[PDB]
């Protein structure tokens, strides 16, 4: 009834060890397109290759440094979801939270090279939004982690695509079923902000929220839960997030006489321009001027400038009044807030909808 | 060095007179890895 | 520790134990100085 | 050009070679244990 | 599970039905659902419309109002084939790439009428029809694939009609997917596919563009510091929305690659899931 | 130690940050990007151990066949390749 997935991929990101079984696992791209987008999307005025500088340091502070360009099919291609949330510990809501999981996964990875690892990465973040090279086409989904197996810095891990949570059978833990489990940094329902009532069927989507100020750009990872349509999430998040959207309409771009067309037209009396001249013979004479107009519009809000947010659809869950469980439990050596989802079906397309308004 | 002409010629004498050597275009965000050469003789060769 | 269970979960299973395989030792011996060799090199006796 | 400098040098180089070992072990070197089988259907590219 | 068979022609050359082999995880297209089907409807014959051989812009209607299936394997007198549409559980699963871009796991599949260059497709001169397969691109590249080479296609306009050429340019144009790059289009010349099977496509694009970039200048013209007016809204978004539907976006399959390569090349089969 | 009647053979690589030190010690990462084999890096790093049992315990324990440090496809002696697991006998590195 359901059916898995494998990849091998370095542990540079991911640490099938210390996750929890039934975590969300993301992967990634490959990093070499970054800079064939951004050269060619990066706004005008905008140095284009700071992206660059603020992307071979995360290489450089990784294992294996001399293993870029080929793309041979050795590298860091998954990655957790709680290793953005720490990388972006600082921009949530629930302080405590979000510094207890920084903490958590600091201590339970290496420790020695972790640190230098996060604040690369932080920035490497910070310059995707620098030249509109938006990071949520290069993060894609994948399911729960159900198995893995690891013998040093590698690791091959098989995890559910689509279907019930618990109609696999994990095989080795206690017992033969997992739920999903997420920090409760990121979780963040709609519905008990918007005040409808939480009956019957809801979906789950992945957000990604952008800043774009001269400087200072962040990038949060939330995981939404409503019961709103498919399309109507998008007029949803906007009344939440009416703030960001007019800061960025605003402090998105850093870097002209009308004309009555409709008027001269309803009126006759005007410099007509007759086909017998547009056919080719002379046409500079018969338009010498035709109008002015001096017009000209360069620097204006594109509708890719003032985007601030992106989801998708992930899963929805058919059991009606859900009742997620949070509660604290050891992570490695320390303690963390988890919320734990049931009967979660998977499913639904990678297709990103951009809310720019 | 603070002179790019001096480094370029530097790296393409030294390139002059071996066998490994980057390669010529010298791309940006790389491995550096060395061009591939036809057959082997008599067993991987060992640096020094 | 409270618990809500409904009509059933899956917790309500999932054994699991540690065995122990069995112990090992190992004993001495004992050696008298008449069945050695080296009594032929002295005439003990007793001297209360 | 061939003019030789005030300075010395020493080379290093590492090497492997292929051999043929010898295994010597003892009677009861190890306890060893065998669980059961287990079968897992999977889909496949042409069946199963 | 519902299985389509089409009835391979007697009298058949070796040469053609060796070649027919090779095709075996590829996909075709049925207008109307049949467990018995001919060559007829596979060829390119059934496609064209008013006469004239099919055009790109009716190509992806093609592909949105036509069901699609996928060949399983080849009898020396047979042919099978499985369909990707009502609810069909269809075991192992496979196709071949056809896209000269590499696929990798967890990427959506999506159809594509061949743009790049020219379309490879068997040709069967015993009976006088030819099968043409389409393209199967990633989604993620499938946007800006269109958006490029119809970008393309103006710059040629503008070099010809305005009196001296822009020329001073980037270089050339390439798209770039898992550390490869493409690099299509090397030479100005050869203009196999400019105006052949794009000329209406970037005809209809040019004038919807041209009336919303207008439109709202000649409503309020405040932006920048006998007539109709409504028939002409009217027609504006019922044009621009057709266009919309037409040039659409709609993943049909997924990779999902158990114990095998991740990665797959051109020509490489994978097993695929039905979304 | 070996020779007690000098400090070192040579002063240029042998010092806490002499020339040879400086150019290869492995915690410098100055040739992190090489992808070429460097047989003078097990010479140069301090190689940390943990006193647990005697030194002979330790050196009867420390000589294992521990994993390889190179390459036997290419013909230029790369680094190890991530993954690849050959075990080979590593004797005159113990002993250095």
């Amino acid at each position: 009834t359901t059916q898995l997935i494998q990849q091998v991929s370095l542990t540079d990101f991911f640490r099938p060890d210390i996750e929890h079984a039934g975590s969300i696992v993301l992967i990634l791209r490959h990093p070499s397109d970054m800079i064939g987008e951004a050269n060619t999307l990066t706004q005008a005025g905008r140095d284009p290759d700071v992206l660059l500088e603020g992307l071979r340091n995360l290489f450089n502070a990784c294992t294996a440094p001399w293993t870029v360009g080929e793309g041979g099919g050795l590298r860091a291609y998954v990655t957790s979801l709680s290793f953005i949330a720490a990388c972006r510990a600082e921009e949530y809501t629930d302080k405590q939270a979000a510094d207890a999981n920084r903490t958590a996964i600091v201590s339970a990875y290496g420790c020695s090279r972790m640190e230098t690892r996060l604040i690369r990465f932080s920035e490497c973040l910070r310059a995707m939004v620098q030249c509109h090279v938006f990071p949520h086409r290069f993060i894609s989904f994948f399911g729960s982690l159900l198995e893995y197996t690891i013998q040093d810095n590698l690791c091959n891990i098989t995890a559910v695509a689509k279907g019930p949570q618990e109609a696999a059978r994990t095989d080795k833990t206690s017992t033969r079923r997992v739920t999903a489990n997420i920090p409760a940094c990121v979780f963040w329902d709609v519905d008990k902000d918007l005040h409808l009532s939480a009956d019957g069927l809801k979906h789950v989507f992945l957000v990604f929220v952008y800043t774009q100020r001269r400087q200072r750009e962040g990038v949060r990872l939330h995981l939404a839960l409503s019961q709103l349509n498919e399309q109507c999430f998008g007029r949803g998040i906007g009344f939440l997030l009416g703030r960001i959207r007019a800061e960025n309409a605003a402090w998105g771009t850093e870097g002209t006489r009308a004309l009555p067309l409709v008027q001269l037209s309803n009126d006759p009396t005007s410099p007509r321009c007759s086909i017998g001249e547009i056919t080719g013979v002379n046409w500079n004479l018969a338009r010498q001027r035709l109008y002015q107009w001096t017009g000209d519009f360069r620097g204006l809000p594109t509708q890719l400038s003032c985007m601030y947010a992106a989801y998708t659809l992930i899963g929805t869950i058919p059991s009606e009044s859900v009742r997620y469980t949070r509660r604290m439990e050891r992570f490695g050596g320390y303690n963390v807030p988890t919320i734990w989802l049931e009967g979660v079906v998977w499913g639904g397309t990678n297709t990103w909808n951009e809310c720019y308004y | 060095m603070l002179h790019d002409n001096v480094t370029e010629s530097l790296r393409r004498i030294t390139a002059s007179g071996g066998r490994l050597n980057p390669t010529e275009p010298l791309p940006i965000f790389g491995g550096l890895r060395p061009a591939t050469s036809a057959g082997i003789a008599r067993g991987q060769a060992s640096v020094c | 520790f409270f618990k809500q269970i409904r009509s059933d979960d899956n917790s309500l299973y999932s054994a699991q134990f540690d065995i122990l395989l069995g112990t090992y030792c190992n004993t001495l011996n004992f050696v008298r100085f008449l069945e050695l060799g080296l009594s032929v090199a002295c005439i003990c006796t007793k001297f209360p | 050009t061939g003019f030789h400098p005030g300075i010395a040098f020493t080379v290093v180089r590492q090497d492997r070679f292929a051999t043929e070992q010898l295994l010597y072990a003892e009677r009861a070197s190890e306890s060893y244990f065998v669980g059961q089988i287990q079968v897992h259907h999977h889909d496949a590219i042409g069946g199963v | 599970p519902f299985e389509i068979e089409v009835l391979l022609p007697g009298e058949l050359s070796p040469a053609e039905t060796s070649a027919l082999q090779k095709c075996e995880g590829k996909i075709i297209t049925f207008s109307t659902l049949r467990h018995r089907a001919s060559l007829v409807d596979i060829a390119l014959s059934s496609y064209y419309i008013n006469g004239a051989p099919p055009d790109t812009l009716s190509l992806l209607e093609a592909y949105r109002m036509r069901f699609a299936a996928v060949i399983t394997r080849v009898i020396p007198g047979k042919l099978l084939a499985h369909a990707i549409g009502v609810g069909t559980p269809t075991p192992g699963l496979f196709i071949q790439n056809t896209s000269p871009v590499d696929l990798c796991n967890g990427d959506y599949i999506c159809l594509l009428p061949p743009v790049f260059g020219s379309a490879d497709s068997i040709r069967l001169d015993s009976v006088g029809l030819e099968i043409v397969f389409p393209l199967t691109i990633p989604q993620t590249l499938m946007r800006e694939i269109i958006a490029k080479v119809v970008a393309r296609a103006v710059e040629r306009t503008a070099a010809g009609a305005q009196i001296l050429p822009h020329e001073v340019l980037r270089g050339a144009d390439v798209i770039c997917y898992n550390g490869r790059r493409y690099e299509l289009e090397t030479n100005l010349q050869h203009r196999d596919g400019s105006d052949a099977a794009i000329r209406t496509l970037v005809l209809n694009l040019m004038f919807s563009i041209n009336e919303g970039c207008l439109l709202l200048l000649a409503l309020i013209p405040t932006l920048l510091v006998r007539f109709p007016i409504y028939e002409t809204i009217s027609s504006w978004i019922s044009t621009s929305s057709r266009l919309g539907d037409t040039l659409g976006t709609r993943a049909i399959l997924r990779v999902c690659v158990f114990d095998g390569p991740s990665t797959v090349h051109p020509g490489d089969r994978t097993a695929v899931i039905q979304v | 130690v070996a020779y007690t009647d000098r400090a070192t053979l040579n002063p240029w690589a042998s010092q806490k940050h002499s020339y040879g030190d400086r150019l290869y010690n492995g915690t410098y990462n100055l040739t992190g990007a090489s992808p070429i084999y460097s047989p003078c890096f097990k010479f140069f790093t301090p190689a940390e151990v943990n006193t647990n049992c005697n030194t002979l315990d330790r050196l009867l324990m420390e000589a294992k066949a521990v994993a390889s440090q190179s390459s036997t496809d290419t013909e230029y002696q790369f680094k190890r390749p991530p993954g690849s697991t050959e075990m080979t006998q590593d004797p005159c590195g113990l002993f250095q």
